[PDB]
């Protein structure tokens, strides 16, 4: 039968010094046959443990595997700033297929921090083409969770949103919210509007504009 | 320790007092032995291979016919010439046929043909004739360190029979190979076909019906007998045709039936080679027998698991602090059964160590370490009908 | 001990093609070889294996039928010839490689830096670079393909503050992103803003001032 690994959880934010526990379900016993990767964007993953609890080669000891069973445990003692990535957990267990976990992101626990919002209009080079782009950024935030919507004449939204990755230095996202028009429509409504809701915000922010400026 | 986990091992014991202890290696198979105070260690058969092998002859088993050519006369100019029939990689053939007005013929009869193809082969098998004395042997020496499935390789001969390997914390051992494999290389030829390989009859060989090279040709092309696969055909004095045979391939195979085969995993001789060895170990010592015994507690990082030939793999990590250590083992409060990875000792804590043990018939108890926390396993060996 | 993958690019849907994985610095007969996958936004996905010999050959359902692994260890080459390729096989392919003993098992491994494969009908197309014009402004990149494209500002000058959003497709199938920098109001004045883009598959290169 197919061997599912479970990751749990899917999100794991801790601060450098911290003690992450990783945790990875196998769906029936894959005895001890249990591996453990790093992986971070714009690298290759790599391989960490080995046969639920060994080391690979040049693997620092902060890295630590154990088995129970069908529940396996990932444990970073002293957490590092460049242990900060995606783990994930694969079965070699018998016979192909060699799955994986979904994987479990370790991210750097800092202090929440509201986001400063700013609304751009479309450009006047812009409406010559007969589209209209309505942007609203939302900066240096913490924790990730942001909700962001548009209103048009107060009407309720047409918008695709894009997040950074987590700051190098000061640990926030930012996030771009995008509103797409064609001038006709664009050009029959006045008021725009993009209202934020985040944790570090009492209420919400709105930051708007009217199209006759 | 390589040993553990192949269904074709023996267990080789040393006879009480003698140093020798005799083995017998093969493909496929591995041997572990054992003597009183002396480290258990693991011998395996990792490649035989026949060096300085003369080619005697190369024979084709598959052949085409290319570039066709053919010259006429007309009746009475005389018989046809080709430069072709002075190419040995030709093969070439004169016949008569109706020659005439209607054909380019000023005169009605009998007009000479010549057809030349060229002969090329597709496939060989070629015949080595082996030295015995030049078959070299592989043999690798894996130590039972307790650490994980480390192995000196060592190179025999039928002539340098006789080697001392060098452990690496063990010392050293002397073995003294016999030119004594179920090979007689004398009037048998090594016949390599592709992938597949098998030892022939040399009169056998010399007589196959097919084209052939010298083993003195330098991978030519002037394939000798070229008639065997090659066939003329001119029934009704209208035209010569050229045929090939067909491959005699599956053909082979059938005749080399009867035959020694000899296999060929990842293109080497892999297959027919025994060797008989004698082991002396007055020269081994037991690793870390100068050690102290372990004080701390022990861990089961994998479940106790049972190998085909009744013995038992235990993997404990230590929990103490004495390391490097002498691990107490031990199988109701007198001894049972008894260890194949003798003298078992920790390096660091963090590294598992694999004990392999031969429990007793019935219930035993896997006694690891001393108290507190002193491991108490149970095993159950039951017992086997006809 | 390496892996260096090639092969990867633009493809059709319903198209075809291969991929190539060049070992060097051990013995490659003696390693099993695989092909893993990470789509993106995506986690990784184990596709296909082949014996150390070449032997034997697996295929998660995912492919099983459309791509066929392959071998040459005269030339330490593994091949993903891949056809029937469609949007959904869109992904970062790796090749791994282990030390085997045994058809596909493997302990330690070494991986590939990965290749991208784009599946996908949209052409090449460079993309319009409008303005958006502590104080915020920066440029909006909308309606480009393939991917990717790279944003600067003031030629490299001006990095302390910088926003570049991952790009997201469109329902058009073609690209867009925002690049951002928040400034000094008084700054408005006294400093000129432009951003330098350049779309390498297109031949594009853009500098707009954002005022
Ligand atoms: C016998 O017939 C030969 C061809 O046979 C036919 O085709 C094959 C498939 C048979 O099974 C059968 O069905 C037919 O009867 C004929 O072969 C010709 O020989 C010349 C050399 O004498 C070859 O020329 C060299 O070609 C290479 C590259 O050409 C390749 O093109 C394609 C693609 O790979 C293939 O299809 C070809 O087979 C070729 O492999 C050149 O690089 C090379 O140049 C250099 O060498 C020459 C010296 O030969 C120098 O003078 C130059 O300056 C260069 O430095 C040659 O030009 C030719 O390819 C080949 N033709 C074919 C189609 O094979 C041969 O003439 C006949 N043999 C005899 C003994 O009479």
């Amino acid at each position: 039968s197919e061997i599912v690994l479970t990751q749990s959880p899917a999100t794991l934010s801790l601060s450098p010094g911290e003690r992450a526990t990783l945790s990875c379900r196998a769906s029936q016993s894959i005895s001890t046959f249990l591996a453990w990767y790093q992986h971070k964007p714009g690298q290759a993953p790599r391989l960490l443990i080995y046969d639920a609890s060994t080391r690979a080669t040049g693997v620092p000891a902060r890295f630590s595997g154990s088995r129970s069973g069908t529940d396996f445990t990932l444990t970073i003692s002293t957490l590092e700033p460049e242990d900060f990535a995606v783990y994930y957990c694969q079965q070699r267990y018998n016979w192909p297929p060699y799955t994986f976990g979904q994987g479990t992101k370790v991210e750097i626990k800092r202090t929440v921090a509201a986001p400063s919002v700013f609304i751009f209009p479309p450009s006047d080079e812009q409406l010559k083409s007969g589209t209209a782009s309505v942007v609203c950024l939302l900066n240096n935030f913490y924790p990730r969770e942001a909700k962001v919507q548009w209103k048009v004449d107060n009407a309720l939204q047409n918008s695709q949103e894009s997040v950074t990755e987590q700051d190098s230095k000061d640990s926030t996202y930012s996030l771009s919210s995008t509103l797409t028009l064609s001038k006709a429509d664009y050009e029959k409504h006045k008021v725009y509007a993009c209202e934020v809701t985040h944790q570090g915000l009492s209420s919400p922010v709105t930051k708007s504009f009217n199209r006759g400026e | 320790m390589r040993c553990i986990g192949i269904s074709n091992r023996d267990f080789v014991e040393g006879v009480s007092g003698g140093s020798w202890v005799d083995i017998v290696l093969e493909h496929g198979s591995c041997v572990t032995t054992m003597a009183k105070n002396k480290p258990t260690l693991d011998f395996e058969l990792i490649k035989t291979e026949a060096k300085q092998p003369a080619t005697l002859r190369k024979y084709c088993i598959e052949a085409k016919l290319t570039n066709t050519t053919t010259e006429s006369r007309c009746p009475t100019q005389g018989e046809p010439s080709l430069n072709e029939e002075q190419d040995k990689r030709f093969i070439c053939k004169h016949s008569m046929v109706d020659r005439g007005w209607g054909n380019g013929c000023g005169l009605f009869g009998k007009g000479g043909i010549v057809t030349c193809a060229k002969f090329t082969c597709k496939k060989n098998m070629e015949g080595k004739i082996v030295q015995p004395e030049n078959l070299e042997y592989t043999i690798v020496i894996t130590p039972h360190s307790g650490e994980e499935h480390h192995g000196k390789e060592i190179k025999i001969t039928p002539q340098s029979s006789t080697t001392e390997a060098e452990l690496t914390g063990y010392g050293t051992v002397t073995m003294e190979c016999s030119p004594r494999t179920g090979l007689d290389f004398n009037e048998m030829v090594l016949l390599q076909m592709e992938d597949k390989a098998w030892l022939v009859h040399r009169q056998w060989f010399l007589d196959l019906p097919l084209p052939w090279l010298p083993g003195a040709d330098t991978q030519g092309s002037n394939w000798i007998q070229k008639e065997t696969l090659v066939t003329f055909k001119n029934p009704h004095a209208k035209k010569q045709d050229v045929v090939v045979l067909g491959s005699q391939e599956g053909a082979m195979h059938t005749a080399l039936t009867g035959a020694t085969e000899i296999q060929m995993s990842s293109g080497n001789l892999l297959f027919t080679g025994h060797l008989k060895c004698r082991l002396r170990m007055d020269k081994l010592q037991l690793k870390g027998m100068s050690y102290s015994m372990c004080t701390g507690k022990f861990k089961i990082v994998k479940e106790i698991a049972e190998t085909q030939h009744g013995t038992i793999v235990i993997r404990v990590q230590y929990e103490g602090d004495g390391s490097p250590c002498k691990i107490p083992f031990e199988i109701k409060r007198h001894v049972l059964g008894r260890l194949i990875t003798v003298n078992p000792i920790v390096t660091e804590k963090d590294s598992p160590v694999n004990i392999e043990a031969e429990p007793p018939f019935g219930d035993s108890y896997i006694i690891v370490g001393v108290e507190p926390g002193q491991l108490k396993l149970n095993w159950l060996r039951p017992l086997e009908s006809r | 001990v390496q892996l260096v993958e090639s092969g990867g690019g633009l493809v059709q849907p319903g198209g075809s093609l291969r991929l190539s994985c060049s070992a060097s610095g051990f013995t490659f007969s003696t390693y099993s070889m695989h092909w893993v996958r990470q789509a993106p936004g995506k986690g990784l996905e184990y596709v296909s294996a082949i014996t150390g010999e070449g032997d034997s050959a697996f295929y998660a359902d995912s492919v099983k039928g459309r791509f066929t692994i392959s071998r040459d260890n005269s030339k330490n080459t593994l091949y993903f010839e891949m056809n029937s390729l469609r949007p959904e096989d869109t992904a970062v392919y790796y090749c791994v490689g282990g030390y085997s003993n045994f058809y596909y098992y493997y302990t330690m491994d070494v991986w590939g830096q990965g290749t991208t494969v784009t599946v996908s009908s949209a052409s090449t197309k460079g993309p319009s670079v409008f303005p958006l014009a502590t104080a915020a402004l920066g440029c909006l990149v909308k309606d480009y393909f393939p991917e990717p494209v790279t944003v600067s500002w003031n030629s490299g000058a001006l990095t302390s503050g910088v926003h570049t959003f991952p790009a997201v497709l469109q329902s058009s199938g073609l690209y867009s992103l925002s690049s951002v920098v928040t400034v000094p109001s008084s700054s408005l004045g006294t400093q000129t803003y432009i951003c330098n883009v350049n779309h390498k598959p297109s031949n594009t290169k853009v500098d707009k001032r954002v005022e």
